[PDB]
């Protein structure tokens, strides 16, 4: 059956290697006769399944490089709370979270950067902050810089026990095969342990800390003499005193009338208006319940003993009359070629991120966490784009995939057979969506844009015009807002307060959340982010299911993966590996995140976020002009772009001043991308030579012969400072403006 | 080998080589296609046999003060608890002769060296015998195996007169109250967690009055 | 060892601690002579 | 507290779900059952003191089945008391 069989000692720690660069590389190790070398060695590095062809090492090498990226993390993570301890105002925070600015970042005083010690707050001097960890530490009862101290020498003490593991593992007892292609134990485990008791844990936690410190201080109380948490639990008449159910030790849910515990776990949903989080109970019953769903479905698969089942023995039953024969073999696959699964877990970890970057601010966990404007949005635009950048490389390495270890003389399938017998129709089609929905969803922007500057408005598409009604999302919106009262009675509110009924949460003479409505600009907007979306599906399947042979080139596999092109003959073969197709998709993906963002930062700024008076009226901190002047891409410039962009350009010569800088180099370097992406190489190779002769001409002609990058890496590099540039423009942009507004 | 809930991955490797097999394994952990780095069976039984012998001691001796203050003339100073003694501070504490931390590393030291020295013994036997131990060092050989150490140190009556079979019902006696000890101090300490008066009081109670059987109530509490 | 030393010796690790030091000794300057604008010795 | 609904509920659930494994009415650790009858006993290699086979897993894992129904079926109690 399945055994713990190991091997013993294959390398030894000698420092033999790290003198010789490239060891791995045959070619690389002999040495550098020109300059490009230093680049290819970089560039295979961590290119592993090019430096064996059994799966025994590449699989020994990416277990010790998951524990390299977890120390990794485990050091970011003691950073952030050493940080949070040493040099904050965690305590002053705490003390009145309403109007107090999280910072915890001071600089030295040297060269005049005093003034980014700006103010705020608190008898503090700091560089603002917005990664929102001031809500967890709040959420979690730290409430004292000795925890954020003992938690940051935990986790540095973590992050050295992993890089010895990892140093361990593959050097002396390096696992074996049969360990690794072993997934059912590891499903089994991963579902049940690791997931499940993670957040069993995590619940108990809740209970006995959090929840009794945190009804505390919404009680209000200095947290200088709020009882200790160990003080919590080993003395019971504390939570005695807080909830009498509590008093009842184990009794009542053993004897299975759990009702009494109805207090503290319990399905209120909404918010809660002391701090317009998440009712912690709420909160506490959730993870709990996940627990149990994890414990009870991690018991599938048949690992050793009689019971369970196995993965081989699901698949096979599949088969439909249309496809045939269906799924068998594919566990073969799946557990043959790692590309395959990073390529799956790419795609679904991806759309996780993408799916609770939105489930984030819609439903705010955290206290205090729906009033901290620039936390929020900084939070939600940073999920997109770790969602949008996984999906990529998802993509990339499911032709990566499909390039190298496909083959159907032994890891057969009819299923992906069957799919590639028609890869023609599918890209036709979806091209053809792709123009129907560009032209239905942008050409709608230009006519309406064009029929205002012609003084012709009432033949536009508004509510005041030719009217476009998203009657489906209303409705959605009706029906989340009608359901608990009859589908789900066990519930108080609405799942959320942005379904399209009932009141405002406000704290602090501001808002955190109210009811959404729908415009026909939000019509269009959805309609531009499914085009965009499609555009870039297209792309990026056209070069997976391109990736083998196309009817341009015939044996495309044969010339590689990553090839520059296959020279201009046949009227020009540029870009057709399918490495070149994920440098165009990027391109679009950035596009498909930055429409995306923008669209959430105006409709949040003008019709959600913003302050309420005393008697109770609201003012925007935009105004609400959405439904009026998103429908024009000259409104987009004017009413958004150009006006919300002051709090950047006027920053210098005060605090955030900073945000002022990048908003100018972001740009640079955003120019910067064009000089490669647009030019060659030739016209460089020769400037160098002239180059080369001129220094030769004084003996300095160096032995690295120089050369002007390769093809692909000009691509890479420009396609790399691109994204950098758009990335930054759009951060400090957000930044500088919402922390300065907000 | 009394079968009680074996399985057949335990007797992949469990094929009587520890003294007195009873062939219960259901997980199948020391199967030797890969050897497995302190999973190896000679260090299955020489654990079980370490860990029995330190339960021994320890049901001994946790138990031994308080009880003994009962009809016996160790004075009510140390009328207290094992969990209760100081070494779970929520539960009591004592003045001593020294302070609480540097007497626990102090013991951690010595502890430390004892088995650090016995696990060099382990590694490499019989190799304890060469260097300078200001004495003790023509002691310190063993008899051969780490797991029976033998030696007029260790084995001052003398006993195994001339047999192995009288060292394997000893020897089997070992195993048994190994267990047995292992079994009343797991208990011992779970009354203590869940109950919060003490063993020794739980065996006044016991003598009595029947109605006790305090699973009924399982009420967790300190 | 020997192998240590020839890796050190790698271009890296080298312009890392080369420029870490040229960067130390431009910020002491800047402390001891803030702002230092014109060559005010001569 | 005790042959009151909880008790009653969970012991008959649990013994029934023991008698289906024992006789022939479960699919229990050498029973594997198809798309959809259930005789395809077949062996695991797991022989223990019970008769027919039957390790330290299955009457476990039945137990642990027959334990969920009876929690199931008890705690929907909207027709015997919310609170008991
Ligand atoms: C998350 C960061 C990360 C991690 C965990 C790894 C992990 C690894 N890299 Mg690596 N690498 C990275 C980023 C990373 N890389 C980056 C950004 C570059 C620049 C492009 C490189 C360039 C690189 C080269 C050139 C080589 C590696 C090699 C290796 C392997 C052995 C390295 C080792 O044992 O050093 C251990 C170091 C310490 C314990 C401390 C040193 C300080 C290992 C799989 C080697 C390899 O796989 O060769 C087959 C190798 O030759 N890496
Ligand atoms: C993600 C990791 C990370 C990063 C980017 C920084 C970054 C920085 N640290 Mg730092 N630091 C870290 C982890 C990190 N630290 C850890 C884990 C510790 C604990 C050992 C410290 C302890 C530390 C001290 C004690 C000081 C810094 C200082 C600094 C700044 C110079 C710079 C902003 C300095 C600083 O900002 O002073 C105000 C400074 O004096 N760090
Ligand atoms: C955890 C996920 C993950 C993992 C394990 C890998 C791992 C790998 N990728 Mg990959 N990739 C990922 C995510 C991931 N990538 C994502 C999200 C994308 C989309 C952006 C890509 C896009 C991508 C491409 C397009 C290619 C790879 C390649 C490779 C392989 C060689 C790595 C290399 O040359 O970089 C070495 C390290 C560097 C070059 C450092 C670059 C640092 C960046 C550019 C600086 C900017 C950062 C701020 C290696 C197996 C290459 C390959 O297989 O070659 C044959 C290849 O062509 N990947
Ligand atoms: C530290 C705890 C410990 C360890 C490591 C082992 C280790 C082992 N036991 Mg074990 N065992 C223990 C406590 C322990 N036992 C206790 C407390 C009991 C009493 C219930 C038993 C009863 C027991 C039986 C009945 C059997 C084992 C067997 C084995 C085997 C392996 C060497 C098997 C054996 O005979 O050894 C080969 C076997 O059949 N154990
Ligand atoms: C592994 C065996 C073991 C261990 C770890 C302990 C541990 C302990 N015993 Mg103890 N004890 C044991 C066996 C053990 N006992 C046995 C077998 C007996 C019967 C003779 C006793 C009789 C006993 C008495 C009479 C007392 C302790 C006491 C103590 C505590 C202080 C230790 C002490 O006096 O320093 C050693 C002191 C030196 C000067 C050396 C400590 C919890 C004291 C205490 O506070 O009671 C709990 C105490 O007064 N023990
Ligand atoms: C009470 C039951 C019991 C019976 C034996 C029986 C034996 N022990 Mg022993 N022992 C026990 C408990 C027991 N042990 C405990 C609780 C600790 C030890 C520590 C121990 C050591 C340190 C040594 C023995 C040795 C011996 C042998 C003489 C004999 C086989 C000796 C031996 O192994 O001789 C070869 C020896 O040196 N025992
Ligand atoms: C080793 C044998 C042994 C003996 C003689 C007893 C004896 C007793 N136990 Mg006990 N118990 C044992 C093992 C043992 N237990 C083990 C191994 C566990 C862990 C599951 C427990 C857990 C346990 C609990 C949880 C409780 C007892 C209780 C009791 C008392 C009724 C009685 C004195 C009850 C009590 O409160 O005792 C005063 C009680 O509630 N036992
Ligand atoms: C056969 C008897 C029986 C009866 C009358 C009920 C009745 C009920 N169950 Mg229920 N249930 C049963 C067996 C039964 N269950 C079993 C066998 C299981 C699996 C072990 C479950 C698991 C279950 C869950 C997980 C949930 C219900 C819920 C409910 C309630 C709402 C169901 C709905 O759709 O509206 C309802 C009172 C829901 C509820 O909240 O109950 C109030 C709910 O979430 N049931
Ligand atoms: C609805 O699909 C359902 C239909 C059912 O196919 P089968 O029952 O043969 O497939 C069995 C499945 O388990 C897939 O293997 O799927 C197809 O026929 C494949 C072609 C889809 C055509 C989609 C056109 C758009
Ligand atoms: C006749 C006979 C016999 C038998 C007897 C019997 C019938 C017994 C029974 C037994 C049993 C009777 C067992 C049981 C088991 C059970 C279990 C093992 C359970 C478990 C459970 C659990 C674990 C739970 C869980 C949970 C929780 C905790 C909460 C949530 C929900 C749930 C439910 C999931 C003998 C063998 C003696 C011998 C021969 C003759």
């Amino acid at each position: 059956e399945v055994k713990i069989v190991v091997d013993r000692d294959p390398v030894k720690t000698s420092f033999e290697e790290w003198a010789r660069p490239g060891h791995f590389s045959r070619t690389l190790a002999k040495g550098p006769d020109t300059t490009t070398w230093i680049w290819n060695l970089h560039a295979d590095a961590h290119d592993f399944d090019s430096h064996t062809g059994d799966l025994e090492e590449i699989s020994r090498k990416v277990f010790s490089a998951h524990f390299g990226q977890l120390s990794i993390i485990f050091l970011w993570l003691s950073g952030m709370y050493f940080h949070g301890a040493r040099f904050s105002n965690y305590e002053a925070w705490l003390s009145d979270p309403t109007h107090i600015g999280p910072s915890a970042q001071v600089v030295w005083p040297i060269v005049g950067q005093e003034i980014l010690n700006g103010d705020v707050g608190g008898g503090f001097r700091g560089i603002q902050i917005t990664s929102g960890f001031f809500q967890l530490w709040r959420a979690s009862g730290i409430t004292s810089e000795l925890q954020l101290y003992c938690t940051a020498i935990g986790a540095l003490v973590f992050a050295a026990l992993m890089l010895f593991a990892g140093w361990f593992h593959y050097h002396k007892a390096a696992p074996k095969l049969a360990w690794f292609q072993d997934v059912e134990s590891m499903l089994n485990h991963h579902l049940a342990g690791l997931l499940g008791l993670g957040s069993l844990s995590w619940a108990g936690h809740q209970i006995h800390v959090s929840l009794p410190i945190n009804q505390f201080l919404d009680a209000g109380v200095d947290p200088k003499e709020i009882p200790l948490p160990h003080e919590f639990i080993l003395n019971r008449d504390l939570l005695a005193q807080l909830y009498p159910s509590f008093a009842e030790g184990a009794t009542p849910f053993f004897t299975l009338n759990w009702s009494k515990y109805a207090e503290f776990l319990t399905f209120r949903g909404g918010l809660d208006p002391v701090t317009g989080g998440l009712w912690l109970t709420d909160i506490a019953h959730h993870h709990l319940a996940i627990a149990i769903l994890f414990l009870i479905a991690g018991h599938m698969y048949r690992t050793n003993w009689g019971i369970g089942h196995g993965l081989k023995d699901i698949l096979e039953a599949h088969k439909g009359p249309f496809t045939g024969q269906g799924h068998k073999g594919l566990y073969e696959i799946l557990t043959t070629s790692w590309h395959a699964q990073l390529s799956l877990n790419l795609a679904m970890l991806g759309s996780t991120t993408i799916v609770v970057a939105h489930h984030m601010y819609s439903m705010p966990p955290y206290p205090y966490l729906a009033t901290d404007y620039g936390t929020q949005l900084s939070l939600f635009t940073h999920h997109m784009w770790i969602g949008g950048f996984l999906i990529v490389g998802a993509a990339a390495h499911a032709a990566i995939f499909m390039v190298r270890d496909y083959d159907p003389t032994t890891r057969y399938n009819d299923l992906l057979d069957r799919v590639l017998r028609h890869r023609d129709a599918i890209i036709s089609h979806l091209n053809w969506v792709c123009i129907f929905l560009g032209f239905h969803s942008f050409g709608l922007y230009i006519h309406n844009d064009t029929m205002s500057a012609l003084g012709r408005p009432q033949d536009m598409f508004s509510d005041t015009a030719i009217q476009l009604q998203p009657i489906f999302a209303q409705w959605v919106q009706n029906i989340h807002a009608t359901a608990p009262g009859v589908t789900a009675p066990g519930a108080t509110t609405s799942t959320s307060l942005t379904w399209g009924g009932g009141e405002l949460v406000a704290v602090g003479g501001k808002v955190a959340l109210l009811p959404i409505p729908l415009g026909t600009a939000d019509f269009l907007v959805h309609h531009i982010h499914a085009f965009t979306i499609h555009v870039t599906v297209l792309i990026l399947l056209k070069g997976v299911l391109f990736a083998r042979s196309s009817r341009l080139i015939p044996d495309k596999a044969n010339l590689g993966f990553r090839f520059p092109c296959d020279g201009p003959g046949r009227g020009g073969t540029c870009q057709v590996s399918a490495w070149d197709h994920v440098f165009l998709g990027l391109f679009w993906m950035y596009n498909a995140i930055s429409v995306v963002i923008f669209h959430f930062s105006w409709k949040m700024q003008s019709d959600v976020w913003g302050t309420i008076s005393d008697q109770g009226v609201v003012t925007h901190i935009t105004g609400g002009n959405f439904a009026q002047s998103s429908i024009t891409i000259n409104g987009w410039l004017r009413d958004f772009l150009w006006a919300q962009a002051s709090q950047v350009i006027q920053s210098y010569g005060s605090s955030l001043s900073a945000y002022g800088l990048f908003f100018l180099g972001a740009h640079f370097v955003w120019a910067f991308s064009l000089m490669f992406l647009f030019s060659g190489r030739g016209y460089w190779q020769e400037l160098i030579e002239s180059i080369v002769w001129a220094h030769n001409k004084l003996k300095v002609a160096p032995a690295t012969q120089p050369r002007a990058l390769s093809i692909i890496q000009g691509r890479a590099v420009g396609v790399t400072h691109y994204l950098l540039g758009g990335i930054a423009t759009t951060w400090a942009f957000f930044l500088a403006r919402i922390i300065a507004v907000g | 080998r009394q079968l009680w809930f074996a399985s057949k991955q335990s007797l992949t490797y469990l094929d009587g080589t520890l003294p007195g097999d009873f062939g219960f394994d259901p997980l199948g952990l020391s199967d030797p296609e890969g050897t497995g780095g302190f999973i190896e069976p000679r260090w299955l039984a020489y654990g079980e046999i370490f860990n029995g012998r330190t339960a021994m001691m320890g049901v001994v001796g946790m138990i031994a003060p308080e009880a003994l203050g009962k009809v016996g003339l160790v004075p009510p100073e140390t009328a207290i608890p094992w969990f209760q003694a100081g070494a779970i501070p929520p539960a009591g504490t004592y003045q001593y002769w020294a302070d609480p931390y540097t007497l626990f590393v102090f013991e951690m030291a010595l502890i430390g060296f004892a088995e650090h020295r016995r696990l060099q013994d382990w590694y490499n036997p019989g190799s304890m015998g060469k260097q300078y131990f200001l004495g003790l060092e023509k002691y310190l050989g063993g008899s051969g195996d780490p797991a029976y150490p033998g030696g007029p140190i260790f084995n001052p009556l003398g006993f195994g007169t001339k047999s192995e079979k009288e060292m394997k019902e000893l020897k089997l006696k070992e195993i048994k109250n190994g267990r047995l000890a292992m079994l009343a101090f797991l208990g011992m300490s779970l009354q203590a967690i869940f109950t919060g008066v003490g063993p020794f009081q739980n065996l006044l109670d016991h003598l009595s009055d029947p109605v006790n059987n305090n699973i009924l109530t399982s009420l967790k509490f300190h | 060892m020997r192998d240590i030393k020839t890796y050190l010796s790698v271009a890296p690790v080298l312009s890392t601690l080369w420029f870490g030091a040229l960067a130390g000794l431009l910020i002491e300057i800047n402390r001891l002579f803030p702002d230092a604008l014109s060559f005010p010795f001569f | 507290y005790i042959g009151s609904s909880t008790n009653l509920i969970m012991v008959t659930t649990t013994t029934l779900m023991l008698f289906a494994g024992r006789f022939g009415l479960a699919p229990s650790a050498n029973r594997k059952a198809t798309a959809g009858l259930k005789l395809e006993a077949r062996e695991s290699g797991l022989q223990t003191g019970d008769p027919a086979g039957f390790t330290l897993a299955d009457t476990l894992a039945c137990g642990a089945v027959g334990h969920i129904m009876g929690v199931g079926i008890v705690l929907g109690l909207k027709n015997t008391g919310v609170l008991d």
